[PDB]
Protein backbone atom coordinates (compact mmCIF):
# COMPACT_ATOMS: atom_id res chain seq x y z
CA UNK A 1 0.00 0.00 0.00
CA UNK A 2 2.86 2.48 0.74
CA UNK A 3 4.45 2.16 -2.92
CA UNK A 4 0.88 1.99 -4.51
CA UNK A 5 -0.03 5.06 -2.75
CA UNK A 6 3.79 6.97 -3.40
CA UNK A 7 3.07 6.51 -6.81
CA UNK A 8 0.24 8.47 -7.09
CA UNK A 9 0.97 11.63 -5.96
CA UNK A 10 3.63 12.80 -8.22
CA UNK A 11 0.84 12.46 -11.28
CA UNK A 12 -1.70 14.44 -9.34
CA UNK A 13 0.88 17.30 -7.84
CA UNK A 14 2.32 17.29 -11.45
CA UNK A 15 -1.30 17.62 -13.01
CA UNK A 16 -1.91 20.76 -10.17
CA UNK A 17 1.15 22.50 -11.45
CA UNK A 18 -0.09 22.37 -15.28
CA UNK A 19 -3.92 22.90 -14.35
CA UNK A 20 -2.44 26.13 -12.39
CA UNK A 21 0.04 27.43 -14.94
CA UNK A 22 -2.78 27.35 -17.55
CA UNK A 23 -4.97 29.78 -15.64
CA UNK B 1 35.54 20.34 -47.81
CA UNK B 2 37.73 23.74 -46.98
CA UNK B 3 35.59 24.37 -44.26
CA UNK B 4 36.81 20.52 -43.22
CA UNK B 5 40.29 20.91 -43.95
CA UNK B 6 40.11 23.69 -41.41
CA UNK B 7 38.91 22.05 -38.70
CA UNK B 8 41.06 19.39 -38.28
CA UNK B 9 44.10 21.54 -38.54
CA UNK B 10 42.95 23.27 -35.43
CA UNK B 11 41.75 20.23 -33.82
CA UNK B 12 45.83 18.30 -34.32
CA UNK B 13 47.02 21.87 -33.11
CA UNK B 14 45.01 22.09 -29.95
CA UNK B 15 45.91 18.43 -29.38
CA UNK B 16 49.38 19.26 -29.20
CA UNK B 17 49.38 22.22 -26.92
CA UNK B 18 46.95 20.35 -24.15
CA UNK B 19 49.46 17.24 -24.05
CA UNK B 20 52.29 20.26 -23.67
CA UNK B 21 50.65 20.84 -19.98
CA UNK B 22 50.48 17.26 -18.54
CA UNK B 23 54.17 17.01 -18.67
CA UNK B 24 54.98 19.95 -16.59
CA UNK B 25 53.63 18.52 -13.19
CA UNK B 26 55.57 15.03 -13.71
CA UNK B 27 57.45 16.20 -10.23
CA UNK B 28 54.88 14.51 -8.52
CA UNK B 29 56.04 11.23 -8.58
CA UNK B 30 59.61 11.39 -7.10
CA UNK B 31 58.24 13.30 -4.12
CA UNK B 32 55.55 10.60 -3.21
CA UNK B 33 58.65 7.73 -3.18
CA UNK B 34 61.05 10.30 -1.64
CA UNK B 35 58.73 11.29 1.07
CA UNK B 36 57.37 7.57 1.74
CA UNK B 37 61.29 6.01 2.00
CA UNK B 38 62.11 8.56 4.25
CA UNK B 39 58.82 8.24 6.80
CA UNK B 40 58.79 4.92 6.28
CA UNK B 41 62.61 4.51 8.05
CA UNK B 42 62.01 6.75 10.66
CA UNK B 43 59.45 4.76 12.25
CA UNK B 44 61.26 2.12 12.92
CA UNK B 45 64.15 4.42 14.73
CA UNK B 46 61.47 5.75 17.37
CA UNK B 47 60.75 2.24 18.30
CA UNK B 48 63.79 1.47 19.41
CA UNK B 49 63.67 3.96 22.10
CA UNK B 50 60.25 2.64 23.42
CA UNK B 51 61.49 -1.00 23.28
CA UNK B 52 64.85 0.37 25.13
CA UNK B 53 62.79 1.98 27.64
CA UNK B 54 60.31 -0.66 28.17
CA UNK B 55 63.02 -3.33 28.57
CA UNK B 56 64.89 -1.37 31.32
CA UNK B 57 61.40 -0.93 33.67
CA UNK B 58 60.48 -4.57 33.83
CA UNK B 59 63.96 -5.34 35.34
CA UNK B 60 63.16 -3.03 38.37
CA UNK C 1 13.17 15.48 26.83
CA UNK C 2 12.49 16.78 23.78
CA UNK C 3 16.03 17.58 22.58
CA UNK C 4 16.22 20.60 25.40
CA UNK C 5 19.63 19.33 26.26
CA UNK C 6 21.97 19.12 22.97
CA UNK C 7 24.33 20.55 20.86
CA UNK C 8 23.34 23.20 17.97
CA UNK C 9 25.18 21.71 15.58
CA UNK C 10 23.87 17.73 16.14
CA UNK C 11 20.44 18.78 16.07
CA UNK C 12 20.80 20.16 12.25
CA UNK C 13 22.12 16.78 11.26
CA UNK C 14 19.93 14.33 13.48
CA UNK C 15 16.48 15.84 12.33
CA UNK C 16 16.98 15.04 9.27
CA UNK C 17 17.96 11.71 9.29
CA UNK C 18 15.17 11.41 11.24
CA UNK C 19 12.78 11.93 8.72
CA UNK C 20 15.14 9.46 6.33
CA UNK C 21 14.77 6.61 8.60
CA UNK C 22 11.26 7.12 9.15
CA UNK C 23 10.42 6.98 5.55
CA UNK C 24 12.87 3.90 5.08
CA UNK C 25 11.47 1.48 7.30
CA UNK C 26 7.57 2.09 6.07
CA UNK C 27 8.20 1.00 2.56
CA UNK C 28 11.77 -1.21 2.40
CA UNK C 29 10.41 -4.36 3.82
CA UNK C 30 8.30 -6.76 0.78
CA UNK C 31 8.98 -10.73 2.33
CA UNK C 32 9.66 3.49 -8.92
CA UNK C 33 12.87 4.22 -9.36
CA UNK C 34 12.02 7.91 -9.35
CA UNK C 35 11.01 7.27 -5.57
CA UNK C 36 11.24 3.46 -4.08
CA UNK C 37 15.20 2.92 -5.76
CA UNK C 38 16.93 5.77 -4.06
CA UNK C 39 14.86 5.59 -0.93
CA UNK C 40 16.32 2.51 -0.07
CA UNK C 41 19.50 2.99 -1.87
CA UNK C 42 19.85 5.98 1.12
CA UNK C 43 18.63 4.12 3.59
CA UNK C 44 20.83 1.02 3.38
CA UNK C 45 23.82 3.23 3.39
CA UNK C 46 22.29 5.22 6.34
CA UNK C 47 21.89 1.73 8.09
CA UNK C 48 25.59 1.06 7.82
CA UNK C 49 27.31 4.37 9.30
CA UNK C 50 25.62 4.07 12.44
CA UNK C 51 27.52 0.58 13.39
CA UNK C 52 29.92 0.68 15.58
CA UNK C 53 33.40 -1.39 17.45
CA UNK C 54 33.80 -1.61 21.16
CA UNK C 55 35.93 0.16 24.08
CA UNK C 56 36.58 3.26 21.33
CA UNK C 57 33.45 5.73 22.11
CA UNK C 58 34.38 9.19 19.73
CA UNK C 59 34.02 12.88 20.79
CA UNK C 60 30.89 14.91 19.27
CA UNK C 61 32.47 16.78 16.34
CA UNK C 62 34.05 13.91 14.85
CA UNK C 63 30.36 12.13 15.03
CA UNK C 64 29.23 15.76 13.68
CA UNK C 65 31.43 15.32 10.83
CA UNK C 66 30.97 11.86 9.69
CA UNK C 67 27.20 12.10 9.69
CA UNK C 68 27.51 14.44 7.63
CA UNK C 69 29.45 12.97 5.15
CA UNK C 70 26.61 10.92 5.10
CA UNK C 71 23.37 13.18 5.14
CA UNK C 72 24.50 14.99 2.21
CA UNK C 73 24.80 12.48 -0.18
CA UNK C 74 28.66 12.53 -0.66
CA UNK C 75 28.37 8.31 -0.20
CA UNK C 76 25.83 7.44 -2.45
CA UNK C 77 27.66 5.94 -5.54
CA UNK C 78 30.02 3.43 -3.97
CA UNK C 79 28.69 -0.38 -2.77
CA UNK C 80 27.27 -0.86 0.51
CA UNK C 81 30.00 -3.17 1.66
CA UNK C 82 32.87 -0.75 1.45
CA UNK C 83 31.55 2.35 4.18
CA UNK C 84 33.14 1.08 7.29
CA UNK C 85 37.06 0.93 6.02
CA UNK C 86 35.94 4.52 4.19
CA UNK C 87 34.46 5.60 7.97
CA UNK C 88 37.85 4.59 9.62
CA UNK C 89 40.44 6.23 7.10
CA UNK C 90 38.88 9.41 6.55
CA UNK C 91 38.58 10.17 10.32
CA UNK C 92 41.79 9.31 10.37
CA UNK C 93 42.65 11.54 8.16
CA UNK C 94 40.58 13.94 9.38
CA UNK C 95 42.02 13.63 13.02
CA UNK C 96 45.76 14.35 11.87
CA UNK C 97 45.54 16.88 9.15
CA UNK C 98 42.55 19.22 10.13
CA UNK C 99 42.95 19.49 13.86
CA UNK C 100 42.28 23.32 13.28
CA UNK C 101 38.99 22.76 11.78
CA UNK C 102 37.29 20.18 14.62
CA UNK C 103 38.31 23.55 17.50
CA UNK C 104 35.75 25.90 15.32
CA UNK C 105 32.89 23.49 15.44
CA UNK C 106 33.81 22.65 19.62
CA UNK C 107 34.17 25.91 20.56
CA UNK C 108 31.41 27.87 18.27
CA UNK C 109 28.88 24.81 19.31
CA UNK C 110 27.20 25.15 15.63
CA UNK C 111 28.19 25.45 11.93
CA UNK C 112 28.70 28.45 9.94
CA UNK C 113 28.59 29.48 6.18
CA UNK C 114 32.94 29.17 5.90
CA UNK C 115 32.61 26.08 7.73
CA UNK C 116 30.22 24.31 5.43
CA UNK C 117 32.41 26.03 2.34
CA UNK C 118 35.50 23.97 3.48
CA UNK C 119 33.81 20.88 4.64
CA UNK C 120 32.73 19.93 0.88
CA UNK C 121 35.86 20.70 -0.54
CA UNK C 122 37.67 18.52 2.42
CA UNK C 123 34.41 15.92 1.50
CA UNK C 124 34.81 15.69 -2.20
CA UNK C 125 39.12 15.93 -2.68
CA UNK C 126 39.50 12.70 -0.14
CA UNK C 127 36.29 10.81 -2.07
CA UNK C 128 38.23 11.46 -5.05
CA UNK C 129 41.76 10.53 -3.59
CA UNK C 130 40.38 7.35 -1.38
CA UNK C 131 39.61 5.43 -4.39
CA UNK C 132 41.99 2.18 -3.46
CA UNK D 1 61.99 12.44 14.87
CA UNK D 2 61.23 15.37 12.79
CA UNK D 3 60.04 14.68 9.09
CA UNK D 4 59.60 17.15 6.53
CA UNK D 5 57.30 15.35 3.65
CA UNK D 6 56.04 17.63 0.12
CA UNK D 7 52.41 17.66 -0.11
CA UNK D 8 50.66 16.72 -3.05
CA UNK D 9 47.80 16.40 -5.29
CA UNK D 10 46.28 12.64 -5.70
CA UNK D 11 43.95 14.05 -8.47
CA UNK D 12 47.24 14.95 -10.46
CA UNK D 13 49.29 12.30 -9.52
CA UNK D 14 46.91 10.04 -11.12
CA UNK D 15 47.25 11.66 -14.14
CA UNK D 16 50.89 11.20 -14.73
CA UNK D 17 51.43 8.28 -16.98
CA UNK D 18 49.98 5.41 -15.57
CA UNK D 19 50.38 2.68 -18.54
CA UNK D 20 52.12 -0.33 -16.73
CA UNK D 21 52.39 1.93 -13.46
CA UNK D 22 48.66 1.08 -12.27
CA UNK D 23 49.78 -1.68 -9.57
CA UNK D 24 52.62 0.18 -8.24
CA UNK D 25 50.51 3.67 -7.42
CA UNK D 26 47.83 1.27 -5.66
CA UNK D 27 50.62 -0.24 -3.71
CA UNK D 28 51.92 3.81 -3.12
CA UNK D 29 48.48 4.67 -1.85
CA UNK D 30 48.45 1.63 0.88
CA UNK D 31 51.70 2.78 2.12
CA UNK D 32 51.14 6.48 1.78
CA UNK D 33 48.16 6.44 3.85
CA UNK D 34 49.23 3.28 6.68
CA UNK D 35 52.97 4.53 7.56
CA UNK D 36 51.27 8.08 7.63
CA UNK D 37 48.73 6.18 10.40
CA UNK D 38 51.57 4.40 12.11
CA UNK D 39 54.03 7.69 12.51
CA UNK D 40 50.92 9.53 13.94
CA UNK D 41 50.17 6.54 16.15
CA UNK D 42 53.23 7.10 17.81
CA UNK D 43 54.75 10.31 19.53
CA UNK D 44 57.77 11.48 17.41
CA UNK D 45 59.51 12.42 20.51
CA UNK D 46 61.34 9.59 22.63
CA UNK D 47 58.89 8.12 25.51
CA UNK D 48 59.88 9.24 29.13
CA UNK D 49 63.01 7.65 30.27
CA UNK D 50 62.47 9.68 33.40
CA UNK D 51 62.26 6.32 35.44
CA UNK D 52 66.11 6.61 36.65
CA UNK D 53 65.05 9.25 38.90
CA UNK D 54 62.75 7.32 40.04
CA UNK D 55 64.69 4.42 40.61
CA UNK D 56 66.81 6.16 42.86
CA UNK D 57 63.66 7.53 44.85
CA UNK D 58 62.73 4.01 44.39
CA UNK D 59 63.90 2.21 47.69
CA UNK D 60 66.32 0.17 45.39
CA UNK D 61 68.47 2.79 43.66
CA UNK D 62 72.05 1.39 44.50
CA UNK D 63 73.63 -1.16 42.21
CA UNK D 64 70.23 0.48 39.95
CA UNK D 65 72.61 3.65 40.17
CA UNK D 66 75.37 1.71 38.37
CA UNK D 67 73.26 -0.02 35.93
CA UNK D 68 71.42 3.78 35.30
CA UNK D 69 75.36 4.86 34.74
CA UNK D 70 75.37 2.08 32.31
CA UNK D 71 71.74 3.00 30.99
CA UNK D 72 73.23 6.61 29.95
CA UNK D 73 75.96 5.12 28.02
CA UNK D 74 73.38 3.42 25.70
CA UNK D 75 73.02 4.45 22.25
CA UNK D 76 70.97 3.66 19.32
CA UNK D 77 71.64 3.46 15.83
CA UNK D 78 70.06 5.61 12.60
CA UNK D 79 69.20 3.91 9.87
CA UNK D 80 70.40 5.44 6.63
CA UNK D 81 68.71 5.95 3.39
CA UNK D 82 69.57 3.98 0.42
CA UNK D 83 66.70 4.48 -2.07
CA UNK D 84 67.40 8.61 -2.13
CA UNK D 85 69.96 8.60 -4.95
CA UNK D 86 67.90 6.40 -6.77
CA UNK D 87 64.74 8.98 -6.92
CA UNK D 88 67.28 11.34 -7.74
CA UNK D 89 68.82 9.73 -10.95
CA UNK D 90 65.53 9.15 -12.76
CA UNK D 91 65.05 13.07 -13.37
CA UNK D 92 67.21 13.57 -15.28
CA UNK D 93 66.08 11.28 -17.62
CA UNK D 94 62.78 12.41 -17.56
CA UNK D 95 63.39 16.36 -18.53
CA UNK D 96 65.65 15.12 -20.99
CA UNK D 97 62.87 13.22 -22.63
CA UNK D 98 60.38 16.17 -21.56
CA UNK D 99 62.95 18.90 -23.45
CA UNK D 100 63.00 16.37 -26.54
CA UNK D 101 59.12 16.47 -26.35
CA UNK D 102 58.49 20.21 -25.95
CA UNK D 103 61.06 21.04 -28.73
CA UNK D 104 59.46 18.32 -31.45
CA UNK D 105 56.12 19.75 -30.75
CA UNK D 106 57.01 23.52 -30.66
CA UNK D 107 58.60 22.10 -34.40
CA UNK D 108 54.98 20.34 -35.45
CA UNK D 109 53.26 23.42 -34.16
CA UNK D 110 54.82 26.10 -36.29
CA UNK D 111 54.52 23.49 -39.26
CA UNK D 112 50.73 23.73 -38.42
CA UNK D 113 50.34 26.97 -38.06
CA UNK D 114 52.03 27.50 -41.48
CA UNK D 115 49.69 24.71 -43.25
CA UNK D 116 46.48 26.97 -41.09
CA UNK D 117 47.64 29.97 -42.69
CA UNK D 118 47.98 28.55 -46.46
CA UNK D 119 44.65 27.10 -46.30
CA UNK D 120 42.98 30.68 -44.82
CA UNK D 121 44.67 32.52 -47.86
CA UNK D 122 42.53 30.88 -50.65
CA UNK D 123 41.12 32.28 -54.25
CA UNK D 124 37.49 32.89 -54.29
CA UNK D 125 36.87 29.74 -56.75
CA UNK D 126 35.42 31.70 -59.53
CA UNK D 127 38.79 32.48 -60.65
CA UNK D 128 40.33 29.12 -60.39
CA UNK D 129 41.42 27.07 -62.90
CA UNK D 130 41.56 22.98 -62.78
CA UNK D 131 45.30 22.93 -62.54
CA UNK D 132 45.30 25.41 -59.42
CA UNK D 133 42.35 23.04 -57.75
CA UNK D 134 44.58 20.62 -57.72
CA UNK D 135 47.61 22.71 -56.47
CA UNK D 136 45.35 23.47 -53.48
CA UNK D 137 44.10 19.80 -53.24
CA UNK D 138 44.66 16.38 -54.53
CA UNK D 139 42.36 15.68 -57.07
CA UNK D 140 41.72 13.25 -60.27
CA UNK D 141 44.85 11.54 -61.76
CA UNK D 142 46.06 9.56 -64.99
CA UNK D 143 46.65 6.51 -63.83
CA UNK D 144 43.42 4.95 -65.98
CA UNK D 145 45.27 5.39 -68.95
CA UNK D 146 43.12 5.53 -72.34
CA UNK D 147 40.25 6.81 -70.84
CA UNK D 148 37.76 10.05 -71.54
CA UNK D 149 36.90 10.24 -68.35
CA UNK D 150 39.28 9.02 -66.30
CA UNK D 151 37.05 8.14 -62.80
CA UNK D 152 38.26 4.72 -61.89
CA UNK D 153 34.69 3.84 -63.71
Amino acid sequence: EERYFRARAREQLAALKKHHENE
Amino acid sequence: VKQASIKQIQDAIDLEKSQQALVQKRHYLFDVQRNNIAMALEVTYRERLHRVYKEIKNRL
Amino acid sequence: VGSAAQTRAMKQVAGTMKLELAQYREVAAFALDAATQQLLSRGVRLTELLKQGQYAPMAIEEQVAVIYAGVRGYLDKLEPSKITKFENAFLSHVISQHQALLGKIRADGKISEETDAKLKEIVTNFLAGFEA
Amino acid sequence: RKLALKAIDWVAFGEIIPRNQKAIANSLKSWNETLSTRLAALPEKPPAIDWAYYKATVAKAGLVDDFEKKFNALKVPVPEDKYTALVDAEEQEDVKRCAEFLSLSKARIEAYEKELEKMKNIIPFDQMTIEDLNEVFPETKLDKKKYPYWPHR
